[PDB]
């Protein structure tokens, strides 16, 4: 079969910027001029849309800031100036041969200025503690970049590895993130220790964060 | 105009079977053939098969040969591709799509909406809502959170409304996570001044279709 890689992974960059994914085959798939790569866009939770076909061919309905080279296992797209709609994931993808295979795909996010993640934990509910069980959130409210770390430590040292992170996505007027890391234990387990923090790390933060009770 | 019309997601358990409809319009079905295509949740597009539905001829993703099964209906102009041996791995939104040639090259035009099948042996469950209960103390800043916790519930989704349709600001709904008990979790955040914290009543509500459950819980 022919393999698509496409790169960068992420692409984040800001409105009125011109973008350049690219696609690499690991073989040919061309033949006198005559090309079999398109490229589809596919936004959050919908259907993906045909951009360009036969490496360079404009689909109706796709502006003329967008346009598709390429050659014999390169090609690339190129976008002059990213529009507020221009954000989202773009597929490239081979008919040369069968089977059909798609790229793994290149998302381009809106590029800010770093903020600082305000952090915040909660401690188990009541009722919850009663049903059995202890969940201990932590917040980690409007950040940038999307890379963070989250650390659970229980009476200090004691960090842990059970907990289930939940990130979401970009804000449609500030761009930033939130992230919220959960901690589960029974409630014996929970009524058993007594200080739960949530060590947070981001470029944002000038030194690593905490946030504990007891 | 031209499109196409996938039938409503659907949950069924492991080792059972799925038959998907995908009906087309705005075009003479048969001059067309027919792409299926898979996406897994978080990860991207798979070439499944391809059927032309004027002499009934197929041709499969080899990997998915024996699993999936693609048929039409001329006379109702419709596609069905149908899964079987169910598995947990088989969770993905199935796309059709129309497929187009241009000098050899084939391409897809017009995709349909989509159809999420969940495996799951989960039971259509209704979810529970334990506050997170703002601070314990921590005011000094300016700004206070709180949140609504949805633990356990099958399946999705679920709705997170605060303060009734009425409160949007700074509202951070989480997706959902699967747990191993294959249960699911959400998480309902709204950030607010702490000045406010004690002149307010914040209510986030609830609202699980497949089990009805309506729950309204103030924060």
């Amino acid at each position: 079969e022919i393999v698509l890689t496409q790169s960068p992974g992420t692409l984040s960059l800001s409105p009125g910027e011109r973008a350049t994914l690219s696609c690499k085959a690991s073989q040919s798939v061309d033949y006198d001029g005559d090309s079999y790569m398109n490229w589809y866009q596919q936004k959050p939770g919908q259907a993906p849309r045909l951009l360009i076909y036969a490496a360079s061919n404009l689909e109706s309905g796709i502006p003329d800031r967008f346009s598709g080279s390429g050659s014999g296992t390169d090609f690339t797209l190129t976008i002059s100036r990213l529009e507020p709609e221009d954000f989202a994931v773009y597929y490239c993808q081979q008919s040369n041969e069968d089977p059909r295979t798609f790229g793994q795909g290149t998302k381009l996010e809106i590029k800010r200025t770093v903020a600082a993640p305000s952090v915040f934990i909660f401690p188990p509910s009541d009722e919850q503690l009663k049903s059995g069980t202890a969940s201990v959130v932590c917040l980690l409210n409007n950040f940038y970049p999307r890379e963070a770390k989250v650390q659970w430590k229980v009476d200090n040292a004691l960090q842990s590895g059970n907990s289930q992170e939940s990130v979401t996505e970009q804000d449609s007027k500030d761009s930033t993130y939130s992230l919220s890391s959960t901690l589960t234990l029974s409630k014996a387990d929970y009524e058993k220790h007594k200080v739960y923090a949530c060590e947070v790390t981001h470029q944002g933060l000038s030194s690593p964060v905490t946030k504990s009770f007891n | 105009q031209v499109q196409l019309v996938q039938s409503g997601a659907e949950v069924k358990k492991p080792g059972a079977s799925v038959k998907v409809s995908c009906k087309a319009s705005g075009y003479t079905f048969t001059s067309y053939w027919m792409q299926w295509v898979k996406q897994a949740p978080g990860q991207g597009l798979e070439w499944m098969g391809e059927i032309d539905p004027s002499d009934s001829y197929t041709n499969y993703n080899q990997k998915f040969k024996g699993k999936a099964t693609l048929t039409v209906d001329t006379s109702t102009s419709t596609a069905y591709m149908e899964l079987s041996s169910l598995r947990s791995e088989d969770t993905a939104v199935y796309y059709c799509a129309r497929n187009r040639d241009y000098s050899n090259n084939w391409y897809f035009d017009v995709w349909g909406e989509g159809t999420l099948v969940t495996v799951s042996s989960a039971s259509t469950k209704g979810p529970s809502v334990f506050p997170l209960a703002p601070s314990s103390k921590s005011t000094s800043g300016g700004t206070a959170a709180l949140g609504c916790l949805v633990k356990d519930y099958f399946p999705e989704p679920v709705t997170v409304s605060w303060n009734s349709g009425a409160l949007t600001s700074g509202v951070h709904t989480f997706p959902a996570v699967l747990q191993s008990s294959g249960l699911y979790s959400l998480s309902s955040v709204v950030t607010v001044p702490s000045s406010s914290l004690g002149t307010q009543t914040y209510i986030c509500n609830v609202n699980h279709k497949p089990s009805n459950t309506k729950v309204d819980k103030k924060v």
